[PDB]
């Protein structure tokens, strides 16, 4: 689980650096993250869930650029929609790993 | 605008992957496309709408 902590506390991070310099409302984001890492504290599990989170982590930190290197309305909210899109996304596929190791937890 | 995602969208599978109104816009034609993929062009067009209906 160690990996999983690890990576899904360093996605944290990054959703909080970008919400620094883009202004976006990822809180809770964030807050779903730290419950369901809450949670985690099956192998297989924890590589879907590391290489998800950091694959997450890149997308954000290049669209939170391209926040930062907009030059009008429709650059700005086609990443912001970007950022959106892809927290999600990672979120919905997290949530789903998380809730299938509770289940291999199990038996 | 509007065509430009519609086309990212547009772009099954066990391996996938103001303000308020964009982020809910994106939370939308995630979760549609999600559902699509999750069945495991068709319908992304289709997705961008409802989407856009519900947050506007």
């Amino acid at each position: 689980g160690a990996m999983a902590y690890a990576a899904v506390t360093s996605l944290m991070r990054t959703i909080h650096q970008s919400m620094e310099l883009t202004g976006c409302d990822l809180q809770p984001f964030y807050e779903k993250l730290k419950s369901l890492r809450a949670i985690l504290e099956l192998t297989i599990l924890e590589v879907e869930i590391v290489e998800v989170a950091y694959t997450t982590e890149d997308m954000v930190d290049s669209e939170s650029r391209n926040v930062f290197l907009a030059q009008n309305l429709e650059e700005r909210s086609r990443a912001m929609w970007e950022i959106f899109f892809v927290l999600e996304q990672a979120l919905e596929c997290i949530d789903s790993t998380v809730k299938q190791w509770m289940a291999t937890s199990d038996s | 605008x509007x065509x430009x995602x519609x086309x990212x969208x547009x772009x099954s599978s066990p391996t996938i992957f103001s303000k308020e109104e964009a982020a809910k816009n994106a939370e939308e034609i995630e979760d549609a496309a999600f559902t699509i993929a999750n069945q495991h062009x068709x319908x992304x067009x289709x997705x961008x709408x409802x989407x856009x209906x519900x947050x506007x």
